[PDB]
DNA sequence: GAACGGAACGCCTGCTCTGAACCTGTGCC
DNA sequence: GGCACAGGTTCAGAGCAGGCGTTCCGTTC
């Protein structure tokens, strides 16, 4: 199986392999594979419901097993319909892998068998990647359609156990799977974030394991970017829109941003590198999809609307505070490696002041726009001079 | 010919004429600067001469404070209120770029090469005079309007050339052991005069406050956000490669300098009034 | 049509110039194919600058260039003569006629005349080349331009292409140096094709264009 | 008449022949004194690949004029 | 040790086929190079060969470095003794053709080569390139593959050239601190001046280039100083070279001018001034050749009418 | 000795350079 | 009290440079 995955990573994304065609080979695959593998598979899932050098190579056929499913199920023939009849036999034998009788049935019913069937598998898993590569499969088995809720629900069981090392990227991309299949990615990182705290309280290893005090890097890397690109995908309409639309569209954003206050309040506690590298790495991109796409809005509801948009920018200072103070503190540690980062943040903030400037220019309140320069503070809370 | 007696004699009187008369006119005051500089650079730097107008200037426009007592009008006569605010300030800022063209120029040839020492040394020298140009400059109460964005993107197009010398630095005391004392001087300068003051002046025009088209208002609005920050963005260019040269000098360049001030904004209440 | 010959070479109105422009325009697929090169050179001087997106539209989704299909080829070499002589210098029918189709690149039902007048006008014109050039890489791209229509094209219009074979080679070899397959398949069969169709000379200049982009690509 | 050849060992050497007369000839000559037949020659003069039917008269070539050769291996 | 000055070729090529290091070959080709000063001329050439199919597997930029630096140095020793040459430009051609045709084999040695003579930052155009690195370029031109990258290079670097000396010109400061090198304009006369030497795989790229120019940088925003003044420098260069070049060479003078009636007649939508200058010129210089394009002469009476005035009339 | 940060060659975005015309403001008849 | 010239401004287009995206080597534990 370590060869055979190694032949499919090879043809999809050797010479005697190569003068073939990838839908020869995977043709051959579907008989070479399918009702004989199958038995392999549910065999290990017998071994995994209960010496030790056999447990690691079992696992490691177990993932290699998923790993070539994953490399068969997205090549990108089975876009084109030739190659789906192949498919649809595939499903058949899938769903037959349980239950006989609902021949040439409907594919998606036959979606739902095979992924059923999949579903079985969670509890047995011993490690990691195979959990990854399960939750792939079954995403790319899924597309051929609500179904994210299933997702999640696995996501969250393999996010929440216990794993008894792990490395990182995996994490990183079962995360993102995670979030991007969420109902509400806000409150998720609220829940997350009055938890990012029992990490400091109970363990010199959480609620939420898989989260030591290394892990910490890579939940707020996602956390950050996730949210940054959840918020871009907004779009400001007009004054033709009911005020109920730019109501809601507010409290969204209220949530967003009191949810990155959160998020930045937690750099006191955890001083490094690389958890300063990715604030300013992504704030800088927070806060100019607030400038794109909110201060239009605002400019439409600004004369109704006004009281939330105040109490917004306020609130929002109270973190752009923080990042003008993390500025000064990677410019005194003299540390090259975050200050690359800190002039497009400094050109972003000022931008955002001309910008409130513009936004009460338009709604003729121009003069009452006063400034204070801005007293200088560590990270903790000082007046340093 | 530049170097032929008639030529400076001619320049010369030009000069006397510029020492001489007030003439409340604005165009004739123009067309005698723009000839003054067009002969001048013939025969050499025009930075001293941008120095005595940016103080007569000074002493006749204001002050940001409102309070330093000030006059150096003896310098040169083509002066009024009338005259120097909305018309000399771009003429005089239009011929520093020239300058900077010309030193940026330099300095890529520089890098060229990889002679050098009384290279670096006059345009140190250029520098460090205009550089005091800007300084008297940025102390004062200009007008709204076009010379105070002038103005911005002139300081950007400055500290800019600042980051280039710097870069020029990095390539060289790294193989050597370097930044002769010049340059330290310069950047004790570029600390002290100029850069606080800068902030002094964003925050001098952004508080000062004071019927179009709303799409024409966008485009109005929209351009006259940028420079600011164009402003920011070349400083903390400057300071990241000082950092720079810093971790590859043994020599601590932000001990002269300062914590970059920075600008927090409030809303107040007069938007009652105006619905 | 002798009418149309004297009143194109005549200093008339545009006004009473559009009316018979009209009195033509009504009366284009009533017609046999004799009379249209003398016909269409009086039209394409009967243009102003404004009414030409408007008459290219009118005009190419008019005509038919197939239901005439030895006088049909022999008056078609006349009519696509009469485009020569007006695409040369007139580029306010030219640029109309280019951006006239681009901007019908959303349906991929445009036809024979719409890739002839590429081939035509990518000749002709050293400096329009490059929009042509663009046009036809975002075009090629939408599953839009494809093979059958290069079949037909080959397999009827070789005669007016067989004059402009180093103007398709040009276009296959400006081709194949990209990425994005579908580019490079195109300008393949436009290799083969063109080598298929027509003389021993263009047969002997493909071979050497295919030798020259393998030595050195 | 004289003129030089030197080749890619640096192998100066002297052939005698008419102006008038041609470059394959040159070639017939190589194959003599040196054995080199004419399909692997490639003959240069100042930066100009010499071609079979002109001779010495068309490229303006005299006396003890050197010209240079090498080896067109058309494989290797 | 040291080198018996006839017999350095052979054992300079015993290196060839030993498989070395770079640092083994950089000895030999640096030693060998240095070699070249104590020589007579006419055995430099396969010498090269040699050096090149040896560089082929290690370093390449410092034989060119090497290359460029000697023929540079006395092309400039040759100029002082002007203000020794039928021999020389013409060992200069052959190099530079064993070259081109060695480049004909490996493609990196093209782009090292260009790396090397990039202009990218100005002051690099300012010891980078010689009449003699130039010519080579433009022989270099004739493979497909080459034509873009070579001559948008000698485009760019003229261009920028031109705005240096611009702005040299109306400093005093700049004056008072450099010494003026050579800028390129004058560079590549010299070479068209010196192609009488009769390698004329040259000729062809060199016309391309002054179409080049000609048809970019010619009047368009013209129908300022900084886009007006050095593009028209630019423009100028292109006319003058077509015109020195068509006073030397009875070959070329035929299609240069089919060329030009094909941009004079298909265009005047665009001003195409510069060009019937052109023509006006190379005519008072030598009308009869007009005889030969007469084909093309009589082909545009046929299209006069729909060609406008001021073309006609001059 | 390994990994993570510094580093190089190409394409797209956007920003700037420039021209041209409209329009509106001021001074003189 | 109105007309003409100037000057500002704005838009449209086009062209080009730099920064990030992919891919690899140095430096610091």
């Amino acid at each position: 199986l370590e060869d055979l995955s190694q032949k499919l990573e090879s043809m999809l994304t050797f010479s005697h392999l190569q003068q073939r065609s990838a839908q020869e080979i995977v043709h051959c695959v579907f008989q070479l594979l399918t009702p004989m593998c199958n038995h392999l598979e549910n065999i290990h899932n017998y071994f995994q419901c209960l010496k030790v050098q056999e447990y690691h190579i079992m696992s490691s056929c177990y993932q290699r097993l998923l790993q070539i499913f994953h490399g068969l199920f997205a090549w990108s023939g089975f876009s084109q319909p030739e190659n789906q009849n192949l498919l649809y036999s595939a499903l058949h034998v899938l769903s037959s892998r349980l239950k006989q009788g609902e021949h040439s049935q409907p594919l998606e019913e036959l979606l739902s068998q095979s992924v059923h069937y999949l579903q079985n598998f969670h509890q047995s898993i011993p490690s990691f990647q195979c959990a990854l590569y399960l939750i792939r499969l079954l995403m790319v088995i899924l597309e051929k359609s609500q179904n994210k809720e299933k997702i999640a629900s696995l996501a969250r069981q393999f996010l929440c156990r216990v794993w008894p090392n792990i490395s990182n990227d995996q994490l990183h991309a079962l995360l993102c799977i995670y979030l991007e299949h969420t109902e509400s990615i806000l409150k998720a990182i609220e829940e997350i974030a009055g938890v990012g705290v029992p990490e400091l309280i109970n363990s010199p290893s959480s609620t939420f394991p898989t989260l030591t005090r290394h892990t910490f890097v890579v939940f707020f890397r996602v956390m950050m970017a996730e949210l940054e690109k959840t918020v871009k995908k907004i779009e400001p309409g007009t004054a033709a829109d009911s005020q109920q639309i730019h109501e809601e569209k507010l409290l969204y954003w209220n949530m967003a941003v009191r949810d990155f206050s959160i998020l930045i309040n937690l750099i006191k506690v955890f001083d490094s590198h690389p958890v300063l590298h990715v604030c300013l790495k992504y704030g800088r991109l927070f806060v100019e999809a607030f400038l794109k796409q909110c201060m239009p809005l605002l400019d439409f509801s600004f004369r109704k609307h006004r009281e939330d948009v105040l109490s917004l920018l306020e609130t929002f200072q109270l973190d752009t505070r923080l990042l003008h103070h993390l500025c000064g503190h990677s410019k005194i540690h003299q540390d090259t490696r975050l200050t690359q980062h800190v002039p497009l943040l400094k050109k972003t903030l000022e931008l955002l002041v001309c910008r409130v400037k513009a936004m009460l220019t338009l709604n003729n309140c121009r003069e009452a726009f006063w400034l204070g320069n801005l007293k200088n503070r560590d990270l903790q809370g000082e007046e340093i001079k | 010919e530049p170097s032929s007696p008639q030529f400076v004699q001619m320049l010369s009187w030009t000069s006397k004429i510029c020492k001489e008369n007030s003439r409340e006119d604005a165009l004739f005051c123009k067309s005698l600067m723009n000839l003054l500089f067009s002969l001048h650079v013939s025969y050499k730097s025009p930075v001293i001469l941008l120095r005595d107008l940016s103080q007569d200037i000074h002493g006749h426009l204001g002050d940001i404070d409102q309070d330093v007592e000030v006059e150096k009008t003896n310098h040169f006569a083509i002066v009024n209120l009338r005259t120097a605010a909305p018309t000399v300030c771009l003429l005089v800022l239009s011929q520093a770029e020239k300058v900077l063209e010309e030193v940026d120029w330099l300095i890529t040839k520089l890098k060229g090469q990889v002679p050098n020492q009384p290279v670096e040394k006059a345009i140190i020298m250029q520098l460090g005079t205009l550089l005091t140009f800007f300084h008297e400059l940025v102390q004062t109460a200009l007008p709204s309007g076009s010379c105070v964005d002038t103005l911005l993107k002139d300081l950007c197009k400055m500290y800019t050339t600042l980051t280039a010398l710097v870069r020029y630095y990095l390539q060289v005391c790294q193989s050597s052991g370097g930044i002769p004392k010049n340059m330290e001087k310069l950047v004790k300068l570029s600390g002290s005069h100029l850069t606080p003051l800068c902030y002094s002046f964003i925050s001098y025009v952004q508080n000062k406050s004071k019927p179009a088209v709303v799409a024409t208002a966008m485009a109005r609005v929209l351009r006259e956000t940028k420079p600011i920050p164009n402003l920011i963005f070349a400083i903390e260019q400057y300071e990241k490669f000082l950092i720079h040269l810093s971790k590859k000098s043994k020599v601590s360049l932000m001990q002269h300098m300062k914590l970059s001030t920075s600008r927090d904004f409030k809303i107040k209440g007069n938007i009652l009034d105006m619905v | 049509v002798p009418i149309l010959d004297v009143l194109s070479s005549l200093r008339l109105d545009p006004n009473f110039l559009l009316k018979v422009r009209q009195l033509v325009m009504d009366k284009l697929s009533s017609i046999r194919l004799e009379d249209l090169p003398v016909i269409i050179k009086f039209i394409l001087h009967s243009v102003t600058a404004m009414d030409t997106l408007e008459v290219i539209s009118e005009l190419r989704e008019k005509l038919d260039l197939q239901h005439c299909v030895s006088s049909g080829q022999s008056c078609i070499i006349l009519l696509f003569d009469v485009i020569k002589s007006a695409i040369r210098y007139e580029k306010t029918i030219s640029e109309a006629w280019i951006k006239a189709i681009e901007n019908t690149a959303s349906v991929s039902e445009h036809k024979v005349f719409d890739l002839v007048m590429l081939f035509i006008i990518y000749s002709t014109n050293t400096q329009t080349k490059k929009y042509i050039d663009r046009v036809l890489r975002n075009k090629i791209r939408s599953g839009c331009i494809q093979e059958q229509l290069l079949q037909s094209t080959f397999s009827v219009h070789y005669l007016v292409l067989k004059d402009m074979c180093s103007s398709i080679l040009s276009l296959a070899q400006s081709l194949l140096h990209s990425l994005d397959q579908s580019i490079i398949s195109f300008g393949s069969l436009l290799y083969k094709y063109a080598f298929k169709f027509f003389d021993t000379y263009c047969q002997q200049e493909v071979v050497g264009a295919l030798v020259t982009h393998i030595c050195s690509g | 008449m004289q003129i030089f050849v030197k080749t890619l060992t640096g192998k100066t050497i002297t052939l005698e022949v008419e102006p008038s007369d041609t470059i394959e000839n040159v070639k017939a000559k190589i194959q003599d004194k040196e054995g080199i037949p004419p399909d692997q020659q490639r003959l240069i003069f100042a930066g100009k690949q010499l071609e079979d039917g002109r001779t010495l008269s068309d490229y303006n070539i005299q006396k003890e004029s050197t010209l240079h050769l090498v080896l067109r291996l058309r494989g290797g | 040790g040291r080198w018996d000055q006839q017999y350095v070729i052979q054992l300079t090529s015993m290196f060839k086929d030993v498989p070395l290091t770079a640092e083994e070959v950089e000895f030999v080709v640096e030693k060998a190079l240095s070699m070249f000063s104590k020589m007579n001329l006419q055995e430099i050439p396969p010498l090269v060969y040699q050096l090149l199919v040896l560089s082929s597997k290690g370093s390449r930029k410092s034989v060119l470095e090497g290359i460029i630096a000697f023929f540079s140095a006395l092309d400039k020793q040759h100029n002082e003794e002007q203000s020794p040459s039928g021999e020389l430009r013409h060992v200069e051609g052959t190099i530079i053709l064993h070259i081109v045709f060695a480049i004909k084999l490996d493609y990196e040695l093209g782009r090292e080569l260009v790396k090397h003579l990039k202009v990218g930052q100005q002051g690099d155009s300012n010891n980078n390139l010689s009449p003699f690195s130039i010519a080579l370029l433009l022989s270099v031109t004739r493979i497909q593959r080459f034509q873009d990258q070579v001559l948008d290079l000698l485009k760019t670097s003229v261009v920028k050239s031109f705005k240096d000396l611009q702005l040299l010109q109306g400093s005093k400061f700049l004056q008072n601190l450099v010494p003026h090198r050579s800028y390129v304009s004058t560079m590549i006369l010299e070479v068209v001046k010196n192609s009488v030497h009769s390698w004329d795989h040259v000729t062809q790229g060199l016309v391309e280039l002054g179409f080049i120019l000609m048809d970019s940088y010619g009047p368009k925003k013209v129908l300022p100083s900084l886009s007006r003044m050095p593009n028209q420098h630019a423009c100028k260069l292109g006319a003058n070279i077509l015109l020195e070049t068509f006073k030397i060479h009875e070959m070329i003078r035929q299609e240069i001018l089919e060329q030009v009636l094909n941009r004079v007649v298909t265009r005047a939508s665009s001003p195409i001034s510069h060009f019937l200058d052109l023509l006006s010129n190379i005519v008072m210089y030598a009308p009869l050749v007009l005889q030969n394009c007469s084909s093309k002469v009589t082909e545009a009476f046929d299209y006069l009418s729909f060609l406008p005035l001021q073309t006609v009339q001059r």
